[PDB]
This record gives structure tokens, C-alpha cells and sequence, in this order.
């Protein structure tokens, strides 16, 4: 087929306890690529959230270090993001993206459709 | 024709080709960094390097100061996307500056085709790449592509100004010493440079600026690119090969670490510190390494982990190692081809030679130590350009290296604080009750370099067997701009190796850096008890701290060392009395004039001697200035020099150890006339070499043990002269500030103008001192060293004469009819001496270059030189002043000047 | 040999930088150029040169003289400058370029050659061949030549 | 030796001592300048006849230099010799 990425998470709790985001991949083996999480707040640019290596190693940006832990399940071919201690400045649509430190729409990259989060 | 054909900006988004997040080999997990491929096989990562070596990942100053003379620590440096964008642009500009030179254009090309050998295969029928010689380029789609590279420039570690080549190793192989080569990681920054002191150029540039000069960062990068070049070709000298020094004596350095590799890289005189025997050892070592690579290639029947062909690959390495390929496809190494290549990599690519190309002020030797660190910005063209560096054409900055003078060009250089402390590493020298001990601390890099005797090894005492066949090593000519031009015009710029598709490596590439040997931190604050004031004391006594109090000059070293307001001078007591006197305001200017005159007079003093051969002039005040030798009157110094020769200048008398030379043994050929006569000729040819070898050896021991002492004495005399100027200025400035506002208002007194005048006087003085000290050093060579060699050589000629005659007579049967003619050849040849000619072994001594400097000196003092050239009347001076020509000016058609 | 350079005398031409390598002629596209032999014994023949003066009475060559360079191959060929500033041997003396010969005061056995202020030197590696070119931007050493008889 | 002939002029200035004028390489006259204070000269140098009442007057001039030191006797003579163009014959006036 092709490359498909689909996020799943509800994104509603007032400040602020926890949420687990999900990304289901198809067309490729998830664990063979560098993946990233990135959010776009209403009326504003992209911010790099998280990144996960093939080796399973996870790097997180200034935003949500000591808060979020990026994870994977290879059999289920799904990228997980575990958020905690959420605040109002964490609101926006959360995309699961294709690169490392993906900040931007880059030709050749793949994305999800987006997942809403209001805190 | 630029080296970097894209102009990158750090915020440009990753394309997966020349801009990407990449993984370098590492021991454990490594966080991907943003890199830029500026040229084929060459990448730049604008990041402080904590990734290369996870062990040292913290950018803070260490618990114990490094034992270098200069260091700088700022953890925040290069943490910003703006600084990253500037690093990238600066590094790029330096690459372009280097490339724009003939020498740099070769070096850069050599580095690119210097692809690390494929030695990965444990099965010799197959050719495989070595993993740590590659990186993983992360694509936008999340996949990585494995790609091989020669060179990566990365930001510095915790010590911002410490630049070096790093590379990864192999379980067994030494890739930098086996000719294989390994991908090179250089820690570098274009955002800082070193300050240094230079007194030598005053001969050709009498207007040379005062104070510190800044190293042109392009030289510094080039220096590292040269190391990189060695390491890529696997010819680097083992890091455990080091030049040992003597640290035990009060005047000697506490310790100094310098390696044969570094000596090789610096070039010039530094590289002549390594004797012929050892230089030979290396050439042969790497030649055999090259020969091994030939046999590895010859037995490789297939390629692995690429879509490229064994043909193409074998050809890549044929072009890297200059292999000869016969009709069958077998590889070997031509000693002629190899000699040429190894020579280019180690004698042509040298810091010394780059300086010749850049035309910048630079330390002539590593023994001229960096005294300071400076923040710079080379990215703006108004600051630093590809063609001119800091010294910008058609401006004041083009003259006398002003672009590099930190005070004249002060907007381009900001003084940072040296992290290496005041007297961080020193020795403590104490005179005994001349009343109790008066001790002073001496900076380690203010002490004497005294090379260990086990540094100079020779086979001179080994005999040889002369043979009908035995044949002659060539002249071994010195490196010169025209030889370089020879390499240049024969150099091949066409074929760069392709960037090939290679089988994907694992996501993380496993490897560690080559281990560097652990060096003992040398001892600190060793104390010494002395009976007599030393040179270090005499110089220290010439210093003062700034303050509101009026200092006075004294002719008593003791007084000066004992009191903060007392500064020692080697000037006459008349000068002392005059500079100290309280001066009425109405007489102040005339007073200053007299002081400036007296200063210039006393420092310009030169006594000529007609008594001795190699030393024409003597500067008498050197005696009381440095306490050279001993006793009192400067007439003692002039006298002692004339009597004892140059040896009175030396801090230590060097050992020159020249043994009984190994005699020749001739193989006899019965009944063969032609062979017997060739053997005789060969023994005579090798005899001429024995003379050249002994001369090279002594010249080598002299550069290291003697000429370095004289170079120190010289540097100290400039320090002495500058101290005297500072003292005199301070006293004059104190007198001026004693006046009333009204008195001052009637005295136009400009301390900067006075300073400028005294700095010119110091330059004139250094010109003389320089000539005197050069003649002194050379005189010691001619008179105190060479003769030991000539005695050993004449004894050798005598033994050979007896041997050769015995050989002729024993062979009179074969040699019949020729016996008399051969006797004469032997007796006449061996009764001559081969005269030592210094110009043959070192660069600066040719006769013509003396006249050359004189012409330069007058041309560099011309601030307007107005000539008619081409179609216009212009200024040929480096200032390039504008000329406006009226409509009625007429030019003689026959001669338009 | 530091003997006076003579007009109408046969010399071989050498560049200061490769002192043992004589100038030789090589044709490219139905016309003929001047190079040196970097392929050891490629059996290019050392080319034979003769300096000519507009004045029949002139014997010895002096600083600032105007000169025509000739060669004996089959007929007599005379030197011209191409549009690429590469020197070539041609058929017609009329088209021959008149060059100014001079010398360095400190190099006793060597000479320099110029046209319209543009000096003559050796080009970068090409074929491999290094062409005689009229260009002002190379290293000073490449502008020194000497004639050996 | 002078009238309508090329002359070589050299003036040297030692602010601590003397102002010196040379003709054809030789010292002619010297005057003490050490009583002179700060000298601030022009941002330009003007070659032109200023104040000459002879309308037919003119001058020839060549090889003008300005030096940042006081030239000594030796340098002045060497200068004089070097610039005389000894490779070309001269007429009485000093022209080629
Ligand atoms: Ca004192
Ligand atoms: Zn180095």
C-alpha cells in the first residue's frame, strides 16, 4: 500500500493528571525508523516534542522533559506517548511524525492526521 | 571554483543529502546531531563536542588546570542557533581561504581522495569497508542511509582553544599508523584565536606594531588539516614518539610535551629537530605499510557491501597510494613514486609553508608560546577576507601585518581572560642572603628548552661494506616555493572518488576513539637555592605594578627586587639621575625630548669589533640587561665576548657527541678489473656522503640545543626593552600629573605619541640585537661544533686512504697498468677537505637574502610611492592612497613617470 | 651557460621549474602546441628553437629586444598566441607575434617573455600536458626560462 | 650641475634633532627642529605651482616618495643610484 500514520487520544482533562497518546503505523516496520512527536497550538508554529530511535532510545525536547516518556510496541507496530502533569500551555493538535526532531513539514516525510488535546 | 558550492544557513531544514541529523560511531548510545556536507567526504557539525567521547561530556573547567600556557572555558559558547550559523560560515570561509592557495588546493584534494582503506575483511579474498569510517544520515522519512566520509569538523570540547584530530579505532589495527587511515574528527573553532609576541620581522618591517599579534585562524585550521592528512593516509608518527627534555636544572622547563608528529607538522626549523636516521626509519616504516596494502589488494578477488565494482574500488586505492599496476593487474609500490608522495604529505604540507602562502605573521617555532586568547569574528568581509585574512588590501591594515596587531586592529580582537593562571606552573628561584632569601616565581614557558641527549640517534659509528654495486643516495634537496610549484603543476585535480552506495550499517555504529597515552603531569613549584642572581632575577627586577606612587629607576638589582617602587635599569647612571629628577612644568617637554633621545641613544648603541671573524658587531648592554656571564662594566661583556667567543651567551653548554666514524670494508673481485675500479669509486662517493651526514647531524644538534637558547635570550631582550619603556613612561606620566590644571593646559602632552616613539626606538634596537644574536649563534656553530665533526671526518679519510691503498696494492694483479692513476685518485681525493656551507642545510643564511631584507626594509617604510603604471599614475605602497590628476597635467610620452 | 644569447642560433627551451624537461610540440585539433614531457620517455622530441630579430644586423639578444620565436620541424614554424592564451606553432611569419625578451637581475642564466604586458609561463596540468601560455596569474617561478645550446 | 637639469632631492626629519636637505645624494644643509612642537599636516598632498608670478613657469618632477623614517646617508645614496636608471643613456638635461 503506502505509508499511513494514525494518532489516537482524546485530550481532555483540566490541569492536570495524565494522558496516553497512540500512533498506529502501516506500510513500514515502526522500529526501523526514527520517529517524532510534534504539536501545533492554535495560531502558531510547530514545536518538537519527542523522538524515538530504532534502538528504542528516546530523546525529549525542552517541552515535557521529566513529564513525558516516549515508548513503543513492535509487535503491535504502534508508537506510544505517555504524558503527565499536563498544563494549559500544552493545548494544541498532536501529530505523530516521520523524522528525528521533526519541526516542520518536509517533502518526503509522513504524518498523522492529528489528535486534539485541550487541557 | 569554490570549495563549498552551497552556502548553508544553520536553520535550513534537513534534506537527507547534504543537510541531516547524523549518527557518528560511538561506544554507547549517541544523540543525533545536525550536520552539513560542505564538500564530498567533508562534513561540518556546528556543536560543542560532547558526543565524540561520552567520557568527557561536561563543558566546565577541570578540577586541575591543564598544563598548557593558554586555555579558555565558556560552557554557553555555541549553544545558540545564531552561534551555530556563524560557526558554519566561519569554518566554511576558512576552507575557502585555504583552497584559494596553491598549497591549500592540493591539501584539500589530497584529503578528499584520502579515503580510509577498506580493511574490514577477515577473509583476504574479499574487500570490505570498516564501520567506524562511516556515518548514518537520517532521512526525512525516518530511515537512515549509511555513508562513508573522510573528514568532520566539530566544535571544541570543554577547552575552547584546544584543537585536535580525533578518530575511531579497530580491535587490533592502528589505522593512523598502518597506512589504512580512518575518518578524522577535528575539534576546531573559528571564533577564537591566540596572541603571540614577534620581534623577528623588524629587520624587514621596522614599523612593526607593538604588543600582541593574533594567529590567523586559517593557519590553525590548516595545521589540523595536515594532521588529518597524515591520519587519513595512515602515516602519522606514533604518539609515544616524543622529544624528551631535561627538567632537573633551575633554568630548565619543569616539563614540556611535544611529539615527533607535531614537529613534522610545524615544518621549518621545528621539523629539523628530528635527525636523518629517524626520518629514514619512518619513511621505510610506512613504505612497507604501503607495500602491505598492495598485497592485500592483490589477493582480493571480490567486493562486499556495495553496488560499486571491485575494479572501481581497487582504482580508488591505486589513486590514493600511487600504486603501479602491471599488465596483469598486480599492484606494487614504486620507491620513487612513494618517496614523492610521502614527501608531499610530510614536507610540503607543513604549517611553515602555509604561512609562506598566506603571507601572515605567525610564530616561527612552537617554542614561541601563545601568550593570550582572543575572541574574533571572521564572517563579515569588513573584518576578514578569503584573500587577505585580517590584513585588508589597500588599507592601513595591509602594512606591517597591522591587521593582526591586536592594538591597532582592536575592533577585531577582544581580550578574553586566560584560564591558565598567573604563575600556575612555575619554578621558584631563590638567591641566598645577598638580609635573607629573595625568591621569585618563573613561568614554566619562560624557562629554557634543553633537549635530552637520547633524542639524537645516529649510525655514524656503524661501518659499511663498499661494493661494486653499492650506490649513492641522492642530494635530498631542500623544500622551496618552486619545488612546490613542481608538485602543483603535476597534481591531478580531476578525479574525486564517487560517493558510493553501501550496504546499510546497524542503526548505532559501535566504536571508541584511539587511546592517547597517559602523560605525567610535570612537577610544580620546584624550589632552587642559588649563590648568584640569575637572568630571571635581572629581568624580573625590571617590572613594576601600576599605581599612584612615583617609581624610580635604580642601577641596583638588589634594590629593585626589594622595593615595589624601584625598577632596575641597564641604562647609564646619567639616565638614572635624569629620569628621576623632579621636573618643573616649564621644563617638562624639553625634559621628555631629552629622555626620548637618551633612550634611543643608549638602546641603539653598537660597538664594532675588527678582531674576530664571524661576529662584526656587539650590543654591549646585553650584559647588564640579562646579567650575561658576570662582573660589572659592559666593557667586561664586550671584552669577554671577544675573548671567549659566543659561549658566554649560553645558559648551558650543549653536548655535541660525535664518535669515531665507522670505517669502510671493500669486497674484492678477483680478476675483474671493472668491478674493482667501481668499488674504489663507490667508497669515495660514500666518503663524500659521510661528510654531508656529519654536517647535517651537527646542524640538527645546533638548531635544537643552541639556536633555541639564543632565541630565548633574544625574546628576553625585547622584554627587557619594553620594560624600560614602560618604566620611563610611568615616571614621565607621574611627573605630568603632578602639575596644576593651568600648567597642564600649556603643555600639550600625548602619551600615545610618546609611546609610539619609544616603540620605534625599541624596534631599531631589536634590529641590531637580532643581527648580533644571529651572528653569535652561527659563530658558535662554525667555531665550537663543526670542528669536532671535521676532526672525526679527517680521521675517517685517513683510515679510508690506508684501506683503499691496501686494496689497490693487494689487487695490483687485476689492476695492472692502472695502479699509479688509482693511487693518485685516492691520495688526491682524500687529502682534501669538504668545506661546511651553512647555506646548504638551512633556509635563512643565503647571501642574497641579506640584500633582499635591506630592499624590503626601505620598501616597507614607504607610505607613499607614486609611480606611473599601466595607463595611470598611482600609489604602489600598501596604503594605496587615491590620486586625483588635473586636466592640464602633462606626461612625457617617452618616459611617463 | 651564461654565454650571450644569440639570434639565429639553435637552442632548446627549458622552464625554471622543470629544468631537465625541454619544451616539445604536440598537435591537438589539426594544429600544434608547446608542452613539456611528464610521461617519462614518451618519445616526444625536444623541440628546436631559434630567436629572430626584425633587424638583420642584430647578433646578440638584449634586455627589451623585440623577438620572433621560430622552430624547425618539417618547414620553419613561428610562434603565435591563441585566443585561449596558449602558444602554438604556425605556418606564416606575418602572423607571428613579436614578443619582448628580458631577464631577472638576480637570475643569471634565465630569461622572461611577454606580449602586451602579459608574461609567458607554464599552464596547469591538462592532458596530462603542461602548455606554454600567456597569462599573468601563476607563481613567479614559472615565468623564468633558459635556452640551452 | 643644476639649472634645467634633473636633480635628486631628499629631505629627512628627525624631530629630536635636525631637518636635513640632500642634493644628488649628498648632504647640503641642516637645521635644528627640536624646538618645534606638535606638527599636524594636511590630509592631502598638493602638487601644483602656488604663488608663482612667472606665467610661463613650469617644473618637471618624477619618482615622488614619502617615508616613515629618517633616511641615513647610505640609504639616500643607494636610493639615488637605484633611481638613476643606469641601463639607459642620458642627455645633458638628464632625459633618456
Ligand atoms: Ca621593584
Ligand atoms: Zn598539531
Amino acid at each position: 500500500s503506502q505509508v499511513q500514520l494514525v494518532e489516537s487520544g482524546g485530550g481532555l482533562v483540566q490541569p492536570g493528571g495524565s494522558l496516553r497518546l497512540s500512533c498506529a503505523a502501516s506500510g513500514f516496520t515502526l522500529g526501523s525508523r526514527y520517529m517524532s512527536w510534534v504539536r501545533q497550538a492554535p495560531g502558531e508554529g510547530f514545536e518538537w516534542v519527542s523522538s524515538i530511535e530504532p534502538s528504542g532510545t528516546a530523546w525529549d525536547g525542552d517541552s515535557a522533559k521529566g513529564r513525558f516518556t516516549t515508548s513503543r510496541d513492535d509487535a503491535k507496530n504502534t508508537l506510544y506517548l505517555q504524558m503527565s502533569n499536563l498544563q494549559p500551555e500544552d493545548t494544541g493538535v498532536y501529530y505523530c511524525a516521520t523524522g528525528y526532531r521533526t519541526d516542520t513539514r518536509i517533502p518526503g516525510g509522513s504524518w498523522g492526521q492529528g489528535t486534539q488535546v485541550t487541557v | 571554483m569554490p570549495f563549498v558550492n552551497k552556502q548553508f544557513n544553520y536553520k535550513d531544514p534537513v534534506n537527507g543529502v547534504d543537510i541531516a541529523y547524523i549518527k557518528i560511531p560511538n561506544a554507547g548510545q549517541m544523540q543525533p546531531v545536525k550536520a552539513f556536507k560542505i564538500h564530498n567526504k567533508i562534513w561540518v557539525i556546528p556543536e560543542r563536542d560532547t558526543f565524540t567521547n561520552p567520557e568527557e561530556g561536561d563543558l566546565n573547567p577541570p578540577p586541575e588546570a591543564k598544563q598548557v600556557p593558554v586555555s579558555y572555558y565558556d560552557s554557553t559558547y555555541l549553544s545558540t542557533d545564531n552561534e551555530k550559523d556563524n560557526y558554519l560560515k566561519g569554518v566554511t570561509k576558512l576552507f575557502e581561504r585555504i583552497y584559494s592557495t596553491d598549497l591549500g588546493r592540493m591539501l584539500l584534494t589530497s584529503i578528499v581522495r584520502g579515503i580510509p582503506f577498506w580493511g574490514g575483511s577477515t577473509i583476504d579474498t574479499e574487500l570490505k569497508v570498516i564501520d567506524t569510517n562511516c556515518i548514518n544520515v537520517i532521512q526525512p522519512d525516518g530511515s537512515y542511509r549509511s555513508e562513508e566520509l573522510n573528514l568532520v569538523i566539530i566544535g571544541p570540547s570543554a577547552d575552547i582553544i584546544q584543537f585536535e584530530c580525533k578518530s575511531f579505532g579497530h580491535e587490533v589495527l592502528n589505522l593512523t599508523r598502518n597506512g589504512y587511515g580512518s575518518t578524522q574528527y577535528i575539534r576546531f573553532s573559528p571564533d577564537f584565536t591566540f596572541g603571540f609576541e614577534e620581534s623577528l620581522e623588524v629587520d624587514t618591517n621596522p614599523l612593526l606594531g607593538a604588543g600582541k599579534f593574533a594567529t590567523d585562524p586559517a593557519v590553525t585550521l590548516a595545521h589540523q588539516l595536515i594532521h588529518a592528512g597524515h591520519r587519513l593516509y595512515g602515516i602519522a608518527i606514533n604518539p609515544n614518539r616524543v622529544f624528551k627534555v631535561n627538567t632537573n636544572a633551575y633554568y630548565e622547563m619543569s616539563g614540556l610535551e611535544v611529539s615527533f608528529e607535531e614537529l613534522r607538522t610545524f615544518g621549518g626549523h621545528d621539523a629539523k629537530f628530528i635527525d636523518s636516521l629517524q626520518e629514514n626509519e619512518f619513511r621505510l616504516y610506512y613504505y612497507n605499510k604501503f607495500k602491505d596494502i598492495a598485497s592485500t589488494l592483490n589477493k582480493a578477488k571480490s567486493i562486499v557491501g556495495t553496488t560499486a565494482s571491485l575494479q572501481y574500488m581497487k582504482n580508488v586505492f591505486k589513486e590514493k597510494y600511487l600504486l603501479s599496476e602491471d599488465t596483469s593487474g598486480k599492484f606494487s609500490v614504486d620507491k620513487l613514486k612513494f618517496d614523492k608522495l610521502y614527501k608531499m604529505l610530510t614536507e610540503i604540507y607543513t604549517e611553515d609553508n602555509f604561512v609562506k602562502f598566506f603571507k601572515v605573521l605567525n610564530a616561527k617555532t612552537f617554542l614561541n608560546f601563545d601568550k593570550a586568547v582572543f575572541k574574533i569574528n571572521i564572517v563579515p568581509k569588513v573584518n576578514y577576507t578569503i584573500y587577505d585574512g585580517f590584513n585588508l588590501r589597500n588599507t592601513n591594515l595591509a602594512a606591517n601585518f597591522n591587521g593582526q596587531n591586536t592594538e591597532i586592529n582592536n575592533m577585531n580582537f577582544t581580550k578574553l581572560k586566560n584560564f591558565t593562571g598567573l604563575f600556575e606552573f612555575y619554578k621558584l628561584l631563590c638567591v641566598r642572603g645577598i638580609l635573607n632569601d629573595l625568591c621569585i616565581k618563573v613561568n614554566n614557558w619562560d624557562l629554557f628548552f634543553s633537549p635530552s641527549e637520547d633524542n639524537f640517534t645516529n649510525d655514524l659509528n656503524k661501518g659499511e661494506e663498499i661494493t661494486s654495486d653499492t650506490n649513492i643516495e641522492a642530494a635530498e634537496e631542500n623544500i622551496s616555493l618552486d619545488l612546490i610549484q613542481q608538485y602543483y603543476l603535476t597534481f591531478n585535480f580531476d578525479n574525486e572518488p564517487e560517493n558510493i552506495s553501501i550496504e546499510n550499517l546497524s542503526s548505532d555504529i559501535i566504536g571508541q576513539l584511539e587511546l592517547m597515552p597517559n602523560i605525567e603531569r610535570f612537577p610544580n613549584g620546584k624550589k632552587y637555592e642559588l649563590d648568584k642572581y640569575t637572568m630571571f632575577h635581572y629581568l624580573r627586577a625590571q617590572e613594576f605594578e601600576h599605581g599612584k606612587s612615583r617609581i624610580a629607576l635604580t642601577n641596583s638589582v638588589n634594590e629593585a627586587l626589594l622595593n615595589p617602587s624601584r625598577v632596575y635599569t641597564f641604562f647609564s647612571s646619567d639616565y638614572v639621575k635624569k629620569v628621576n629628577k623632579a621636573t618643573e612644568a616649564a621644563m617638562f617637554l624639553g625634559w621628555v625630548e631629552q629622555l626620548v633621545y637618551d633612550f634611543t641613544d643608549e638602546t641603539s648603541e653598537v660597538s664594532t669589533t675588527d678582531k674576530i671573524a664571524d661576529i662584526t658587531i656587539i650590543i654591549p648592554y646585553i650584559g647588564p640587561a640579562l646579567n650575561i656571564g658576570n662582573m660589572l662594566y659592559k666593557d667586561d661583556f664586550v671584552g669577554a665576548l671577544i675573548f671567549s667567543g659566543a659561549v658566554i651567551l649560553l645558559e648551558f653548554i650543549p653536548e655535541i657527541a660525535i664518535p669515531v666514524l665507522g670505517t669502510f670494508a671493500l669486497v674484492s673481485y678477483i680478476a675483474n678489473k671493472v668491478l674493482t675500479v667501481q668499488t674504489i669509486d663507490n667508497a669515495l662517493s660514500k666518503r663524500n656522503e659521510k661528510w654531508d651526514e656529519v654536517y647535517k647531524y651537527i646542524v640538527t644538534n645546533w638548531l635544537a640545543k643552541v639556536n633555541t637558547q639564543i632565541d630565548l635570550i633574544r625574546k628576553k631582550m625585547k622584554e627587557a626593552l619594553e620594560n624600560q619603556a614602560e618604566a620611563t613612561k610611568a615616571i614621565i606620566n607621574y611627573q605630568y600629573n603632578q602639575y596644576t590644571e593651568e600648567e597642564k593646559n600649556n603643555i600639550n602632552f600625548n602619551i600615545d605619541d610618546l609611546s609610539s616613539k619609544l616603540n620605534e626606538s625599541i624596534n631599531k634596537a631589536m634590529i641590531n640585537i637580532n643581527k648580533f644574536l644571529n651572528q653569535c649563534s652561527v659563530s658558535y656553530l662554525m667555531n665550537s661544533m663543526i670542528p669536532y665533526g671535521v676532526k672525526r671526518l679527517e680521521d675517517f679519510d685517513a683510515s679510508l686512504k690506508d684501506a683503499l691503498l691496501k686494496y689497490i696494492y693487494d689487487n695490483r694483479g687485476t689492476l695492472i697498468g692502472q695502479v699509479d692513476r688509482l693511487k693518485d685518485k685516492v691520495n688526491n681525493t682524500l687529502s682534501t677537505d669538504i668545506p661546511f656551507q651553512l647555506s646548504k642545510y638551512v633556509d635563512n643564511q643565503r647571501l642574497l637574502s641579506t640584500f633582499t631584507e635591506y630592499i624590503k626594509n626601505i620598501i616597507n617604510t614607504s607610505i607613499l610611492n607614486l609611480r606611473y603604471e599601466s595607463n595611470h599614475l598611482i600609489d604602489l605602497s600598501r596604503y594605496a592612497s587615491k590620486i586625483n590628476i588635473g586636466s592640464k597635467v602633462n606626461f612625457d610620452p617617452i618616459d611617463k613617470n | 651557460n651564461e654565454e650571450r644569447l644569440e639570434y639565429n642560433k639553435t637552442y632548446q627551451l627549458y622552464n625554471y621549474v622543470f629544468s631537465d624537461k625541454p619544451i616539445c610540440e604536440v598537435k591537438q585539433n589539426n594544429n600544434i602546441y608547446l608542452t613539456i614531457n611528464n610521461t617519462n620517455n614518451l618519445n616526444l622530441q625536444a623541440s628546436k628553437f631559434k630567436l629572430l630579430s626584425i633587424n638583420p644586423n642584430k647578433q646578440y639578444v638584449q634586455k627589451l629586444d623585440e623577438v620572433i620565436i621560430s622552430v624547425l620541424d618539417n618547414m620553419e614554424k613561428y610562434i603565435d598566441i591563441s585566443e585561449d592564451n596558449r602558444l602554438q606553432l604556425i605556418d606564416n611569419k606575418n602572423n607571428a607575434k613579436k614578443m619582448i625578451i628580458s631577464n631577472d637581475i638576480f637570475i643569471s642564466n634565465c630569461l622572461t617573455l611577454s606580449y602586451n604586458g602579459k608574461y609567458i609561463c607554464l599552464s596547469m596540468k591538462d592532458e596530462n600536458h603542461n602548455w606554454m601560455i600567456c597569462n599573468n596569474d601563476m607563481s613567479k617561478y614559472l615565468y623564468l626560462w633558459s635556452f640551452k645550446p | 650641475d643644476y639649472i634645467n637639469r634633473w636633480i635628486f632631492v631628499t629631505i629627512t626629519n628627525n624631530r629630536l634633532n635636525n631637518s636635513k636637505i640632500y642634493i644628488n645624494g649628498r648632504l647640503i644643509d641642516q637645521k635644528p627642529i627640536s624646538n618645534l612642537g606638535n606638527i599636524h599636516a594636511s590630509n592631502n598632498i598638493m602638487f601644483k605651482l602656488d604663488g608663482c608670478r612667472d606665467t610661463h613657469r613650469y617644473i618637471w618632477i618624477k619618482y615622488f616618495n614619502l617615508f616613515d623614517k629618517e633616511l641615513n646617508e647610505k640609504e639616500i645614496k643607494d636610493l639615488y643610484d637605484n633611481q638613476s636608471n643606469s641601463g639607459i643613456l642620458k642627455d645633458f638635461w638628464g632625459d633618456y
